[PDB]
């Protein structure tokens, strides 16, 4: 499992993920807290032990790494992604690959969160070497933005490698 | 370059 949007994702407790701020459609650092998808076994013991789905299939429930204030916070499989922490250079920017990545949607020159994207287009000068991306916030979607930081682009993780 | 900072909360 690995570039082309190899779409796994399996996260565990402290096992450390990015997530996705359903307002901004932003991914940022998220430490986990609970791993469990909700049924209280199968009919409702005063308990709430069980998960019905495999460790993938199930729900997460992260504490922000970095924004500990806003607190357990729930998000799904799709909607988490583990600690993007393997660099995709250049050369590896498949298009149609479905990366995370140093965007800011208010300063599209500048640094802000990383913002879910597929590669749209890939370029280069005698100054400067880019990137164009579909970028993806949570409401609407900005087809090929200039990708300035080029040095910091992050794919899918591993479910459990 | 090789660095990840995050930035503000529409939360």
């Amino acid at each position: 499992g690995m570039w082309d949007e190899t779409e796994l994702g399996l996260y565990k407790v402290n096992e450390y993920v990015d997530a996705r701020d359903t307002n901004m459609g932003a991914w940022f650092e998220a430490q986990v807290v609970r791993v469990t998808r909700k049924a209280p076994s199968r009919d409702e013991p005063c308990s709430s032990t069980s998960r019905p789905a495999l460790e993938e299939d199930v729900i997460y429930h992260v504490k922000y790494d970095d924004y500990p204030e806003n607190g357990v916070v729930q998000m799904n499989s799709r909607d988490v992604r583990a600690r993007a922490r393997t660099i995709i250079k250049w050369q590896d920017l498949e298009v149609g690959q479905v990366v995370m990545l140093n965007y800011n949607p208010d300063n599209p020159k500048e640094r802000g969160f990383w913002y879910d994207a597929e590669i749209s287009r890939k370029r280069e000068t005698r100054t400067a070497r880019e990137l164009y991306a579909n970028v993806v916030l949570g409401d609407d979607s900005l087809n090929d933005c200039r990708i300035i930081f080029v040095d910091e682009v992050f794919k899918i993780e591993r479910p459990g490698e | 370059a090789r660095t990840k900072q995050t930035a503000r909360k529409s939360t």
